[PDB]
C-alpha cells in the first residue's frame, strides 16, 4: 500500500462534493473600480420668508 | 518589532523637530486609494511638538 | 473579483490591472474553476483496491 | 466483559428550540434543528435561526 492519507472529501455550504484536484495557488484577477468623483457636491434651490 | 518608520526621507533628523513617536498604519486599495491592488498599503506617519 | 484571465465572472462595468490573489480552488471537470475560502476537508482511506 | 457503553452529555442551559422543515425554491427539501442563539449549520446561505 502506498503511503498517503487517501482521498479527500470537502464540504461547502452543507453539501459534500468530491472534487478532481485540490490545491492552493495564485491566479490573476481584476478588482472593482468605483470613481464617484463628487457625485453630489452642492446644489439646491430654496428661498427664505418671514412670518 | 520594527519601529524605525523612517526610510531616510522624514524630517525627524533635525534639531528643531523635538519629541515624537514613530507610528504607522495600513492603507486601502482601489483607483481612489492610489494603488492598483485591493490590499492594505504601507502608510507611515510621524507627529511631534514645536514651540 | 470581476474578471479572471479574460473570463467574465461578475458585473463591474470596468476592468483594472491584474493582480495576484491567493485563494483556494477545486475542479469538478467543468469548464471554469470554483474558488472557495471557507471549507472543511476530511481525509478518508477507505482501503480501496486502486491504491 | 459485557461491553455496555453509555453516552453522557452534560448541559445546564435548557434553551428553547424547535424543528424546521425548510424547502428551497429550487425544489430541494431538507430539515435541521436550529438553536436559540447558536448557528444552525447554514446551508446554501440560509441562516434562519430561532429566538426564545
Amino acid at each position: 500500500l502506498v503511503h498517503k492519507p487517501g482521498e479527500v472529501v470537502v464540504s461547502y455550504g452543507g453539501m459534500r462534493v468530491r472534487p478532481k484536484c485540490y490545491g492552493f495557488s495564485r491566479m490573476m484577477a481584476t478588482l472593482e473600480v468605483n470613481p464617484p468623483e463628487q457625485r453630489t457636491g452642492q446644489c439646491t434651490g430654496c428661498h427664505l420668508e418671514c412670518i | 518589532s520594527t519601529s524605525n518608520s523612517f526610510s531616510d526621507d522624514w524630517a525627524g533628523k533635525m534639531d528643531r523637530a523635538g519629541l515624537g513617536f514613530s507610528g504607522c498604519s495600513d492603507g486601502c486599495g482601489g483607483a481612489a486609494c492610489g494603488c492598483f491592488n485591493a490590499a492594505p498599503s504601507c502608510i507611515f506617519w510621524r507627529k511631534w511638538v514645536e514651540n | 473579483i470581476c474578471k479572471i484571465d479574460g473570463v467574465v465572472f461578475n458585473q463591474c462595468e470596468g476592468e483594472s490591472l491584474p493582480q495576484p490573489f491567493d485563494v483556494a480552488w477545486m475542479d469538478v471537470g467543468h469548464s471554469h474553476k470554483i474558488i472557495m475560502r471557507e471549507h472543511k476537508t476530511k481525509w478518508v482511506q477507505e482501503s480501496s483496491s486502486k491504491d | 466483559p459485557h461491553g455496555i457503553i453509555w453516552k453522557v452529555s452534560p448541559c445546564a442551559a435548557w434553551v428553547p428550540s424547535a424543528v424546521i422543515e425548510l424547502t428551497m425554491p429550487s425544489g430541494e427539501v431538507r430539515t435541521f434543528h436550529p438553536m436559540s442563539g447558536i448557528p444552525t449549520q447554514v446551508f446554501k446561505g440560509v441562516s434562519v435561526t430561532y429566538l426564545g
